[PDB]
């Protein structure tokens, strides 16, 4: 058994992490106080769920998680939340004043004063690990803490844990819910400094989640709680192979092996189906072929883009529920003749498949209906570079006039880091176009 | 159309379906960039306090 | 906690500042004696931003009252909420400033400034994490204009890492007839360009026009004018006093609204425009949205259609469809996309607070960083130059030790500010 | 008030579409880099499709189908018809073509295998080499001279040695059809086509009488404008010639094959380019170019993704674009034949 440590940075990372650990407890049958009645080895063990939970002599199952926010009002919600007994205060780290939507303020000014405390609290969890695989890092692209402190933390993690894997869950900015004009700046700054330190990063565009909530859940004005419950379902599907018995994506290294042939191109596109409103008294349960075909519809992707106008490098199908390999192989055959699925020449046109018989768990009272079978597709397609192009264009429009740049220079950052980050992004777009066109 | 490496257990199963064959900086360098930025802040604040003293 | 320290200086600053505390005390359920009597926990969630808590569960405004004459501050103490302020936070002299910026900034005000900074220091020391300061004052007089900008410069020396925000009342010949107000205002604007992060331009010219033309107030008083100021100040600080996601502190507001450090002068706007004692017909979300962008609702006498918006903040208050608000806000940007700069994507931010102001089912507050504000500074600059080209009335200022060169530099800085707005109005992507 | 941007100044068709939209009083033109548009009349190359459909509260439409270049390039078209089962290598209405890369960089050996079968079989063995980088075309019978010219990406297809020749003149021609595909992937054929005729007699044994291009017929050709104005014969005159000289009609002898080829091409690429379940919508105007042989068989030559119109038909075609492709998405306040499928 090999442990994984989750790190939640900034408001987005902390509020999504709260939704994930709530869902993890419902999936594994862990009570709000940390008691897991189905766990028979009290105070220890090496089950598959122990990769995410440690155990105390009294039978409390404690998340291997650290929450960091440069301002305390969001983490205070965890300290007094429903699952407050799960965490001990050593795992919850707060500052006094946030990064004010300023990458430079979170990375240089305020990050330097809390980076040593965060690493110490991380080291305390690592010492309880017999075989640490690495880290799962939850953060936003747009905030000052989520962008600035995360990139600082990832550089230090690569130094103190040079052999451990590091995976990202990153919230891509969307104006429909964004709270800062400089979020294109923060996104490109943090992507430039984190790129060489991340092994695999799952981007989630708030625009895609917002519209899925409006379209499929009939929510007129989705809140963060609406978006985070859906995001936790996608994250749960992605991490299920680490917390349950299985053979696909059983360790963090296998994520990079199965999805990332080129190290810089480590942003797999996630697609999830089905998303059904719980307000419907009855809904026709979709078949294996229907949910698998929906994985190639842009309206179900976590980032809006057109994979028809790109090339695949890898593709994984992660099913949960009433699914048997026979129906999967038939759906793939039907889809291959109807869809424009192009792989790169140096890769086999194939699909790695994982099935977990336990159906998806939903939060009681939430917006998502219980389904008998669901699937999350993880495909590394060059079409996700459309999101980099959108981000780089907004960057270019503002940087051409140096708008807001003085806020970053005033925190100690040099104007050359802007252009250096942007040239790295221009090289990233060039890599994508070479592989996919 | 070939299914390979079918692994099974009690909580599920996994396999691969092939449809067609194929055709870091050190801690010293980090602290030097952090302190060089803090140096630019303190210089900017010093020029402000000099300006305000005038 | 992120505390704000409020300072009000001079006659206008103390009268507008007193109405501000009167209005937000009522919004937060605080009575004239400092006791909470509200029926909602949202009133107390961020109460510490503007209030200190004392023995007996008393809430004391973190406010400092400053004047070079005791007149207005005696009127405040005997006012409706006069007993709520900390008595030791009344710092006042006896000489007055004679509507003379030089007296407020260099002679009379220098004698009193150190005792003000002592009260500031005492308030700033009992703050968990001070975010910055807000000042109310006029630019046309002597104490608020001269001593107010002296205070800003000295506070910045002691707290150089904190946000400085001002509510600055611009003078107008339609309201006052003291001939030197363009001198006092020009000298002040130079100070504000350098030493504040955000300045709300409260133009007495626009307040007069709203009261006289729109509200049909044929004999306008300062109480009429300050009614508009009170509603606007409540609206632009809503995101600081209530739970919310957008512009929740002063620094995040500045990062969103200020793309270049000198262009930090905002045009406020409000809807519906109402007089004191006047509301039968409730306003719809489309009406709020069109009115808050209407030139006639701006608290600065500048035509928004003569410039371009760099950044906009919009705050809706009351129980309404947040879906419909998004639709109406998007409609304005999509139907008037020429008046927004294209090189700042998504430069319009919107917040919604469920708690409405007193006497209104729903309201909207507009905060615009528009290049059209150059019309305000051009107006002051033309009044300044008409007198200064003959050195008219200068002896009032040289008699206090000032040199003519200091006037030339203030005039040049303000004309440079106008040029800077003009270059980002013509820039293109 | 709808909004649109213009990012191609050289588009004579969409310059007029822009003029019509402004004349309605319900469309306002913005700057070319203003992202808050309803309609984009985009550029020909590197149109930023990835930036469309990401504006809250805006339904966005563009006048190009992403991926339609597969049908509108010389080498792309040949590869599409050969590798698509809906079209197949046994496609009867497309001349036998082969993609030939220059030796300094393929189907060379396959091109020679079917070439020697014609020399052995005493059959007409005349081919033509061309590419998408034209104004450079060679028409030769010896394959040794064709392959040498490409090295100096091109495609080599069979040259129609027996074309339908109009009289009087004994002259060659080609047919241009204008097709509009809307956001619903409805395929609309403009009722009016044009015959870009040659003004020189066809000599089966100089490239003036063989190439029917409007620029070449106005330069190298000496009889320009003799038989018909601008070497442009319209459908009314051509239908009358087919009735008087061949006792057939344009509809029966040619148009049925034309409508069939249009449907087959656009339906083939529909799964790859449809914007049905996409965050932005596309339409596009296509220019199909056909040849007719002496047996009244229609052959497809190429498809143009950015076609130009004839002077007489600009007003009607551009108005139909607004009605069927633009105002269908953005309603205000039939010259097409719908090819059902
Ligand atoms: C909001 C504060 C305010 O009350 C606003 C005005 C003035 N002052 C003081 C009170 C006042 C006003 N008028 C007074 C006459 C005598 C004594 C006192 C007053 C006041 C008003 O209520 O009118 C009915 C007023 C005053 C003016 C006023 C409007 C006004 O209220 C309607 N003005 C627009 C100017 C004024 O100069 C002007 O340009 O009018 C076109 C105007 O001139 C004329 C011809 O009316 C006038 C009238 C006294 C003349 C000389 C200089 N001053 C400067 C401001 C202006 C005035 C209203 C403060
Ligand atoms: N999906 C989702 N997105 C969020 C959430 N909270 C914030 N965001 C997004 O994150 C971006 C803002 O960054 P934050 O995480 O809130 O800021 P921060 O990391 O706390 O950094 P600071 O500037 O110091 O506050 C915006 O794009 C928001 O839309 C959340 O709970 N769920
Ligand atoms: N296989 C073939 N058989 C007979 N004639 C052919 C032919 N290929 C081309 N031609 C002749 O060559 C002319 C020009 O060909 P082509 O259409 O490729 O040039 P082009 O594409 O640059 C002009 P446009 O873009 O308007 O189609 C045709 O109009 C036709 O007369
Ligand atoms: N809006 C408003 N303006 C005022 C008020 N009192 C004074 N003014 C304006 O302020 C300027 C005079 O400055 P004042 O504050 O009285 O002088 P000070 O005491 O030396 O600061 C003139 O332009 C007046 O029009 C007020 O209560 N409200
Ligand atoms: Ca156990
Ligand atoms: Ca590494
Ligand atoms: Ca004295
Ligand atoms: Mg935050
Ligand atoms: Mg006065
Ligand atoms: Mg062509």
């Amino acid at each position: 058994m090999r442990e994984c440590i989750s790190i939640h940075v900034g408001q987005a990372g902390v509020q999504i992490g709260n939704a994930c650990w709530e869902l993890y407890c419902l999936e594994h049958g862990i009570q709000p106080d940390g008691q897991m009645p189905s766990d028979k080895t009290i105070g220890g063990g090496d089950d598959s769920f122990n990769t995410f939970f440690s155990e105390t002599g009294a039978g409390k199952h404690v998340p291997r998680a650290v929450f960091v926010d440069l301002e305390p009002t969001v983490i205070d919600e965890v300290r007094t939340g429903t699952y407050r007994q799960l965490f001990h205060p050593e795992q919850l780290i707060t500052g006094k004043e946030d990064a004010a939507n300023n990458y430079a303020r979170g990375h240089y000014t305020i990050g330097k004063e809390i980076i040593d405390l965060v690493l110490d609290r991380i080291r305390k969890l690592a010492d309880q690990c017999t075989g640490l695989q690495g880290f799962l890092v939850f953060h936003s692209f747009g905030g000052g803490t989520g962008s600035g402190f995360t990139s600082l933390l990832m550089e230090r993690l690569s130094v103190d844990y040079g052999k451990k894997s590091k995976l990202e869950f990153s919230i891509y900015p969307a104006p429909q819910v964004s709270t800062a004009v400089v979020e294109p700046y923060n996104s490109i700054l943090t992507t430039h400094t984190t790129l060489e330190h991340s092994d695999c990063a799952f981007m989630v565009d708030n625009e895609a989640i917002y519209d899925i909530c409006r379209r499929n859940l009939d929510i007129e004005r989705p809140t963060y709680t609406n978006l985070n419950r859906l995001i936790s379902q996608i994250v749960s599907s992605i991490t299920a192979s680490l917390r349950f018995d299985g053979a696909l994506n059983v360790d963090l290294t296998e994520f990079q092996t199965n999805l990332v042939p080129y190290p810089r191109i480590h942003f797999p596109l996630a697609t999830y189906a089905p998303v059904i409103s719980a307000e419907k008294a009855y809904h026709e349960q979709l078949s294996v072929a229907e949910i698998t075909n929906a994985c190639f519809e842009p309206a179900n992707q976590m980032v809006k883009c057109d994979p028809r106008h790109g090339k695949y490098m890898a593709c994984c199908l992660l099913y949960r529920g009433d699914v048997v390999p026979k129906d999967v192989n038939a759906a793939i055959a039907t889809i291959k003749t109807k869809r424009s699925i192009q792989f790169v020449d140096w890769c086999p046109t194939g699909f790695k498949v994982g099935i977990n018989y336990q159906p998806p768990t939903v939060v009681p009272g939430g917006d998502l209906a219980k389904v008998q079978r669901a699937v999350c597709m993880l495909s590394n397609t060059t079409a996700i570079a459309e999101a980099w192009a959108r981000l780089d264009h907004k960057f270019d429009l503002m940087y051409a006039k140096r708008a807001f740049v003085h806020w970053y220079v005033g925190e100690g950052m040099e104007e050359g880091e802007f252009s250096e980050a942007r040239e790295d992004m221009a090289a990233l777009e060039k890599d994508y176009e070479e592989v996919g066109v | 159309m070939e299914v390979i490496e079918l692994n099974k257990c009690t909580s599920g199963q996994s396999f691969e379906v092939i449809l067609k064959p194929p055709s870091d900086p050190s801690l010293e360098e980090i602290q030097k960039k952090l302190e060089a930025a803090e140096e630019r802040r303190k210089y900017q604040e010093a020029e402000l306090l000099k300006h305000l003293a005038e | 906690m992120r505390e704000i320290v409020h300072i009000q200086a001079g006659q206008c600053g103390n009268q507008i500042g007193a109405k501000f505390w009167e209005v937000i005390s009522d919004e937060h359920g605080i009575d004239p004696t400092g006791s909470y009597h509200g029926d909602s926990d949202l009133q107390l969630e961020r109460i510490n931003v503007y209030y200190n808590e004392a023995t007996g569960n008393k809430y004391v405004p973190r406010a400092i009252l400053v004047d070079l004459e005791p007149g207005t501050m005696d009127s405040v103490r005997s006012g409706p909420f006069g007993q709520i302020f900390r008595p030791d936070n009344f710092v006042f002299g006896q000489s007055g400033a004679g509507n003379n910026w030089a007296k407020g900034h260099y002679t009379e005000g220098a004698e009193l400034v150190d005792s003000v900074l002592d009260v500031v220091r005492k308030e700033s020391e009992s703050c968990d994490c001070l975010q910055g300061f807000q000042l109310t004052h006029s630019l046309g007089g002597g104490t608020g204009s001269g001593m107010g900008t002296l205070l800003i410069s000295k506070i910045r020396e002691e707290y150089p890492d904190r946000i400085m925000n001002t509510f600055s009342v611009m003078p107008s010949p339609k309201v006052s007839d003291t001939v030197v107000e363009p001198y006092n205002a020009t000298l002040s604007v130079h100070q504000l360009v350098e030493n504040t992060d955000e300045t709300y331009c409260i133009d007495n010219e626009a307040l007069y026009d709203i009261c006289f033309r729109t509200l049909k107030l044929t004999t306008p008083t300062y109480g009429d004018l300050n009614h508009l100021v009170s509603a606007t100040m409540s609206g632009v600080t809503t995101c600081l006093r209530f739970p919310g996601q957008l512009n929740a502190d002063l620094r995040k507001l500045a990062v969103n609204m200020v793309p270049f450090p000198r262009l930090h002068f905002f045009m406020p706007g409000f809807a519906p425009l109402t007089s004191r004692g006047s509301q039968y017909r409730a306003l719809t979300v489309p009406e709020l949205t069109q009115q808050m962008f209407d030139s006639k609702n701006m608290m600065a006498a500048c035509d928004p259609r003569h410039g371009r918006y760099l950044t906009v903040a919009a705050i809706f208050r009351g129980r309404m469809s947040m879906k419909e608000v998004d639709e109406q806000m998007l409609n304005v940007q999509n139907k008037n996309s020429s008046y927004f700069v294209e090189w700042i994507p998504n430069n319009v931010k919107t917040a919604v607070c469920d708690i409405p102001p007193r006497g209104l089912k729903m309201s909207a507050t507009f905060i615009g960083n528009s290049t059209a504000i150059q019309e305000l500074f051009k107006r002051i600059s033309e009044q300044f130059t008409a007198m200064f080209r003959r050195k008219a009335f200068l002896h009032w200022y040289t008699g206090e030790g000032m040199d003519e060169m200091e006037f030339t530099e203030a005039e040049s800085n303000m004309n440079d500010l106008v040029s800077e707005y003009q270059q980002y109005q013509d820039a293109t992507a | 008030m709808y909004t649109f941007v213009v990012r191609d100044e050289n588009s004579s068709v969409y310059a007029e579409v822009s003029r019509l939209l402004l004349a309605t009083g319900q469309w306002k033109r913005l700057r070319k880099d203003n992202p808050r548009f309803n309609l984009m009349l985009g550029e020909r190359n590197r149109l930023p499709f990835g930036r469309l459909g990401h504006e809250p509260g805006l339904v966005q439409l563009v006048n190009y189908y992403r991926g339609a270049d597969k049908l509108c390039r010389k080498a792309s078209l040949v590869k599409l018809i050969k590798t698509s089962p809906e079209l197949s290598e046994s496609c009867t209405w497309f001349p036998e073509s082969y993609v030939i890369y220059p030796t300094n960089l393929d189907e060379r050996e396959v091109f020679l295998a079917a070439y020697n079968r014609r020399r052995e079989g005493r059959e007409g063995n005349v081919w033509i080499a061309k590419s998408s980088a034209g104004a450079g075309i060679l028409i030769s019978s010896e394959a040794s001279e064709l392959l040498d010219f490409i090295d100096e990406v091109h495609v080599i297809q069979k040259y129609l040695e027996k074309p339908l020749l109009l009289e009087p003149g004994h002259r060659k021609f080609d047919i241009r059809s204008w097709v509009l595909v809307d956001h619903l992937y409805n395929i609309y054929l403009y009722r009016e086509g044009v015959l870009r005729t040659s003004s020189e007699p066809y000599n089966s044994a100089d490239k003036t009488c063989h190439l029917t291009n409007h620029c070449i017929q106005k330069e190298y050709s000496k009889n320009y404008g003799r038989y018909e104005e601008g070497n442009e014969m319209f459908f009314e005159e051509f239908n009358q010639y087919l009735m008087d000289a061949l006792n057939t009609t344009l509809e029966n002898s040619i148009l049925l094959q034309i409508k069939h080829i249009i449907r087959s091409c656009l339906m083939c690429i529909e799964p790859a380019i449809s914007t049905k379940h996409l965050h932005y919508q596309s339409f596009q105007l296509f220019g199909f170019d056909f040849m007719v042989d002496e047996e009244l068989k229609v052959w497809l030559i190429e498809v143009n993704g950015a076609p130009a119109c004839a002077q007489k038909l600009y007003a009607e075609l551009c108005q139909g674009i607004v009605d069927v492709a633009i105002s269908s998405v953005f309603p205000l306040a039939s010259i097409f034949i719908k090819l059902h499928h």
